[PDB]
């Protein structure tokens, strides 16, 4: 028995973290080891939300330009995407630009969008400032947040705060 | 543990079998009206055997549902980690024929992920009903 069903995606440049950010939130584990993706996978997690039980069915992408033709034929059914980038490394932050073009060439016109700066942990790599990330966000009328998959910081907020936001669009 | 499954199948048929005489022995009452009170107890036993029948064919849709996931997971597992290690080596070194079924593969690993996207939309089909 579950109430509800809804289809994540991420996407982002290879290596900023998106698997972990999956991972973290799916089976509470984290890999130090970069893994990249193959393609497209997803996870599930049935989540205790507001006194209701929801499902989330979480698609995870290969960040490699090799596989950028088969994510992206993966973007039409999201409820709501990711866009993540690095926040240890400025060109990922820089491709948000880019991300956010495929999504609103591809996927559904109110398919809700949500930029993550990933590896907030990591203090002494900073290269892109909270405020350039909030601000970037806020021009875009797009929710920001800091997460860490590896502090486990803001990743259950994340994907929580996602889901309760499609949930809205019901009730 | 997917031997339950196995043992429930065996099950139905056995409530199959008695329901098939219930409902011939409660269909004839009824196109006679031989009796009425003996009847009764045959529609009493009968709708048990319907609900029994459909408790334990709900029960087996999700335990099928169940191992073909685990399959599917697992099979995807083993052909992720395998074209990790293939995809590794670079590619001056293998001949085209590998190359080639790389791709193969490679898109065999997506359909696997499109059969289990498959058996969710499944799940929450058999889910609407109660
Ligand atoms: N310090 C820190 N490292 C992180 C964090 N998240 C991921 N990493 C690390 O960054 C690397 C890449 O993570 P991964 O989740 O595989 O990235 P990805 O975006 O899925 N890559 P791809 O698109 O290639 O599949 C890994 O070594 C991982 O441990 C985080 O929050 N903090
Ligand atoms: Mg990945």
């Amino acid at each position: 028995t579950y109430d509800y069903l809804f289809k994540l995606l991420l996407i982002g440049d290879s290596g900023v973290g998106k698997t972990c950010v999956l991972f973290r939130f799916s089976e509470d584990a984290f890999n130090s080891t970069f893994i990249s993706t193959i393609g497209i996978d997803f996870k599930i997690r049935t989540i205790e939300l507001d006194g209701k039980r929801i499902k989330l069915q979480i698609w995870d992408t290969a960040g490699q330009e090799r596989f950028r033709t088969i994510t992206t034929a993966y973007y039409r059914g999201a409820m709501g995407i990711m866009l993540v980038y690095d926040i240890t490394n400025e060109k990922s932050f820089d491709n948000i630009r880019n991300w956010i073009r495929n999504i609103e060439e591809h996927a559904s016109a109110d398919v809700e969008k949500m930029i993550l700066g990933n590896k907030c942990d990591v203090n002494d790599k900073r290269q892109v400032s909270k405020e350039r990330g909030e601000k970037l966000a806020l021009d875009y009328g797009i929710k920001f947040m800091e997460t860490s998959a590896k502090a486990n910081i803001n990743v259950e907020n994340a994907f929580f705060t996602l889901a309760r936001d499609i949930k809205a669009k019901m009730d | 543990v997917v031997g339950e499954l196995a043992a429930l199948e065996n099950e139905q048929k056995q409530i199959d079998t008695r329901a098939a005489l219930v409902e011939k022995r409660l269909r004839y009452l009824m196109d006679t009206g031989r009796n009425t009170e003996e009847e009764e107890a045959m529609a009493q036993e009968w709708f048990m055997l319907v609900n029994k029948k459909n408790a334990l064919i709900r029960r087996m849709n999700q335990l099928s549902l169940l191992e073909k996931e685990h399959d599917l997971e697992r099979r995807y597992e083993l052909l992720n980690r395998e074209l990790r290690a293939m995809l590794a080596i670079e590619d001056w070194q293998k001949t085209e024929a590998q190359k080639r079924r790389e791709q193969l593969l490679l898109d065999e690993l997506v359909a696997l992920v499109n059969k289990r996207d498959a058996l969710v939309r499944d799940l929450d089909a058999q889910e609407k009903q109660a």
